[PDB]
RNA sequence: CUCGCUUCGG
């Protein structure tokens, strides 16, 4: 989790003019930046606050109100070493599929670093024994449009010990 | 505060046009229309009542600006 | 999950930069190379 | 077929110099302009 | 009259002449080895200025262990004009 | 115009802004005097002067 | 739509929890049919992230508690990431600090661990 | 004043108009379209859209007339709103 | 089209445009000469300055910088003719703000 | 007849008419008399708001034949035009949404 | 349809 500074041109239609400007600006910005992954930034969650809000122009076209807004928004972006606690929402032979709790089913830990009793035999067998911990390793993002996902991340499961659960 | 206190005819035309366009697009009305189905007549009534929520931003050629409220300006 | 891509921006043309195109740039811009001097096919449909 | 009501009553009716293929049941303008 | 062509000519038309085989000998191979050595050694030379990495995620106790250390040559400012001292 | 068969054109603006600009700037009541010397152009004519 | 800084300031899960609770109560106080029908993914992300944070021990936190914890840890010369992870995870067992928490070597001192556990439990 | 603002009496012909105005598109539209366009392409002259004729051609509102100023909406607002304090920093 | 026999519309000649300019009615001039006659929406690549299609620039082989832009259709025809004449008009777009 | 003078500086437009004129002294100097036939052809797009809904309903009910009326309806959500000569005009008038 | 040419109207 980290705060991100953004500047956006928000267009408010005239039928919301009776509303206070800041509230409707926040509502529209949240509607525009919810459950979406900003490239090289991470998955934005919601708006934290609106720091700078300058004058509201009205253009000779649409007739709505366009405002340039400086705001801070919270996003989920680990720092390549953060420790997380997710739940196993699936498992593939080449690697388990852990999902952060109802947050994002994008964490795919490779099984190439645990103690040498590692394999997934397609029966959802996690690990041959000697709340699931995670150490984020690398961030990666990709584009979508290429003709007339985007955050997965790699996960480390070292010899953490895990006295409570193997 | 240095420009003309009188509201120019071009300013009136553009303010009325923008206000009528907003009213035609379901913007709130501030003068309690009496059977006026024409947005432009409603905009003219708002201008006469000096209730138009629009601020003109007069731009000087160098780049400097100054803001005048519609109620602050003088109409003819 | 979903990538944030901006739908539409109120872009306004600022200025037009006139210039010229090199022969390489013409090939890059073009889609096909025209080599046939005739227009329509031989058949009676006369498709291009 | 009409894209709205699914009918096949597509009539070519020009209205004041505007060629127009329109559904004859619900009036949906399928195609216009030549 | 010239014939009409249905498909554009191939992107790389073939040639019946091929490049002459390269010169061989102890000297030429020494040149190749020396050039590869220059490539390998002049990237580590301090004259090869690397792009400054930026935007460190966090500070860590391991930074001191992973701190990149490299000797830096000191320019002779007597010959160089005054404007280029840091 | 002289009503001797002269044809006149008539345009209908399709925008509220354009309609308001036309009514304000180009209203007949707003252009009673020519800009050349300020003389009134819209005035009484034959069979009204008489 | 450009971002000025993607790493402006790291924040703990308590700030996110407080912000999500405030947003949830404001939204339930100002529920709009058209706005909600336009985008429901806001409700999904807020509700599910709030549930996930609630499953974590992030409850029972206050700004005074966070300030006291930060001041207590400021004498241990630990990095910002370490104290952030300790605050988010709330380690009750020593082994969480000993092994899972990075920079373990030469930092635990085998005596500062007890003080760290006392502070995190306080 | 327009004829004598550059220090020399310039006529309203194409030569004087070329010496007075700077926008490529208006010069091309008035007279000698091909020559003006080819010379502009050769010089790489970037032409802005300040003038009226280029505004008309580009389909944008012209700067003169009602387009000189900009309008602002007197919306109920509060610039520089209070910021939520940061606890961890 | 031109004539009544072909159901054509009336023509705003150069002097009509001059009179509209003299009035200063910018919005009505824009509506008459752009919105009501030959309004069109093209896709311009903000990187190369050339015209793309369907939100895609073939010249740059990319779609990140392609932006929609309103324009008279006659202006698009002029731009394409100039491109065919090797007089390449490159448009440097910007936000309306 | 080039692009600049024939299609860029001055170009043909729709929503326009051209008619012979005749005098009429009983009209104010700011008014012009338009034939009924031309008015049935030249249309104005009026946006449905809270003020003219009861007026546009009657205009839609009249249809494209009676002079006070409309020729097309463009829906707010879908941009599919509806020709008023076909379909139940009363239902369309009853289903006039804002915008 | 495109283009030209004429004859009109004003
Ligand atoms: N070539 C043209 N260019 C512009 N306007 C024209 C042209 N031919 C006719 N008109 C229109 O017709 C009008 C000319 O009429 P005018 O010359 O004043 O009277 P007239 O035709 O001499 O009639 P009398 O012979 O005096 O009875 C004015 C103008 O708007
Ligand atoms: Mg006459
Ligand atoms: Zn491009």
């Amino acid at each position: 989790f980290v705060l991100v500074e953004m500047v956006d041109t928000v267009r408010i239609p005239p039928w919301q003019f009776e509303r206070k400007l800041n509230d409707s600006i926040a509502e529209e910005l949240n509607k525009k930046l919810a459950n979406k992954v900003v490239y090289n930034v991470g998955l934005c969650i919601c708006l934290f606050d609106i720091t700078k809000l300058e004058d509201a122009y009205v253009f000779p076209g649409d007739g709505a109100s366009h405002t340039k807004v400086h705001f801070r928004c919270v996003v989920f972006h680990p720092f390549l070493d953060e420790i997380l606690i997710g739940k196993i929402k699936g498992c593939s032979p080449e690697g388990v599929h852990v999902s952060l709790g109802f947050f994002d089913d994008i964490l795919i830990p490779p099984e190439s670093l645990q103690q040498p009793a590692k394999f997934d035999e397609a029966e959802q067998v996690w690990v041959w024994e000697y709340g699931e911990e995670i150490r984020f390793r690398v961030v990666d993002e990709s584009f979508v449009d290429t003709s007339p996902y985007t955050l997965v991340g790699s996960i480390s499961e070292p010899g953490l010990g895990l006295l409570s659960w193997w | 505060r240095i420009t003309t206190p009188y509201m120019t005819k071009y300013e009136r035309a553009r303010v009325l046009g923008t206000r009528a366009l907003q009213i035609a697009m379901c913007a709130p009305v501030m003068v309690e229309l009496e059977g006026e189905t024409d947005p432009l007549l409603i905009a003219m009534k708002e201008l006469k009542a000096r209730k138009i929520p629009i601020i003109i931003r007069r731009y000087l050629p160098d780049g400097s600006y100054e803001d005048w409220g519609v109620d602050e300006l003088i109409i003819t | 999950k979903e990538q944030f891509r901006e739908t539409d921006v109120a872009k306004k043309i600022s200025h037009i930069c006139f210039g010229m195109k090199s022969p390489e740039e013409m090939r890059q811009q073009a889609h096909i190379q025209v080599v046939s001097k005739n227009l329509y096919s031989q058949d009676n449909q006369h498709a291009p | 077929r009409c894209p709205d009501c699914g009918s096949t009553e597509l009539v070519e009716d020009s209205h004041y110099s505007q060629s127009q293929l329109v559904c004859s049941d619900c009036g949906c303008v399928v195609t216009e302009g030549v | 009259l010239p014939d009409v062509v249905l498909k554009p000519p191939p992107l790389f038309p073939d040639t019946d002449y091929k490049p002459v085989p390269l010169k061989t000998g102890e000297g030429e191979e020494y040149m190749l080895a020396l050039k590869q050595e220059l490539r390998e050694t002049m990237k580590r030379m301090p004259y090869f200025i690397e792009t400054p990495e930026e935007r460190q995620d966090i500070e860590r106790y391991s930074k001191r262990y992973m701190k990149v250390y490299k000797e830096e040559w000191i320019p002779d400012w007597r010959r160089l004009p005054r404007e280029m001292m840091p | 115009a002289d009503f001797d068969g002269d044809e006149m054109n008539l345009h209908l603006p399709q925008t509220e802004e354009a309609k308001a600009e036309a009514l304000v700037l180009m209203g007949t009541k707003a252009n009673l005097v020519t800009p050349r010397n300020g003389e009134p152009l819209i005035a009484a004519i034959q069979d009204f002067l008489t | 739509m450009e971002v000025k800084d993607a790493n402006s300031a790291l924040l703990s899960n308590y700030e996110v929890f407080q912000l999500l609770t405030d947003l949830k109560e404001q939204r339930k106080e100002s529920g709009k049919n058209k706005h909600s029908s336009g985008q429901q993914n806001l409700n999904t992300i807020t509700y599910e992230t709030l549930k996930y944070i609630s499953k974590t021990p992030c409850r029972h936190q206050s700004p005074e508690i966070v300030r006291e914890f930060l001041t207590a840890l400021k004498s241990h010369k630990l990095t910002k990431a370490e104290k952030l992870q300790l605050l988010n995870h709330r380690p009750v067992t020593a082994v969480e600090i000993q092994l899972m928490v990075e920079e373990s070597e030469e930092r635990l001192t085998e005596e500062q661990i007890e003080a760290l556990l006392h502070t995190v439990t306080s | 004043d327009l004829m004598t603002y550059k220090g020399e009496v310039l006529g309203i012909t194409r030569f004087g108009l070329a010496k007075m105005k700077e926008s490529v598109l208006m010069l091309a539209s008035f007279e000698k379209t091909a020559d003006h366009l080819f010379d502009a392409a050769y010089f790489g002259q970037k032409d802005s859209v300040c003038g009226v004729s280029e505004c008309i051609i580009m389909g944008i509102p012209m700067n003169i007339g009602t387009g000189l100023f900009k309008l602002l909406h007197k919306a109920d607002r509060d610039p520089n709103p209070p910021k939520r304090p940061l606890i961890f920093d | 089209t031109e004539g009544r026999s072909r159901d054509g519309g009336l023509r705003l000649g150069e002097m009509e445009r001059d009179c509209l300019i003299g009035y200063g009615a910018s919005m009505l001039l824009l509506e008459r000469l752009m919105i009501s006659s030959d309004a069109f929406e093209v896709d311009v690549c903000g990187q190369c300055g050339l015209l793309g299609y369907s939100g895609w620039c073939h010249y740059c082989k990319s779609s990140c910088h392609v932006s929609s832009l309103r324009i008279p259709y006659a202006c698009k025809l002029l731009f394409q003719e100039l491109q065919s004449m090797n007089i390449i008009p490159r448009l440097k777009l910007s936000k309306y703000n | 007849q080039g692009r600049f003078r024939g299609n860029l500086s001055g170009k043909r437009v729709d929503f326009s008419g051209r008619t012979v004129i005749s005098p009429d002294p009983n009209l104010r100097i700011d008014e012009v008399a338009v034939p009924v036939h031309v008015a049935k052809i030249l249309t104005f797009p009026e946006k449905v708001n809270k003020a003219n809904i009861n007026f546009l309903r009657k205009l839609v009910q009249n249809g494209p034949e009676v002079h006070p009326g409309a020729n097309f309806i463009q829906q707010r959500h879908t941009q599919m035009k509806r020709f008023l000569k076909y379909g139940n005009r009363e239902k369309m008038a009853q289903e006039l949404k804002y915008g």
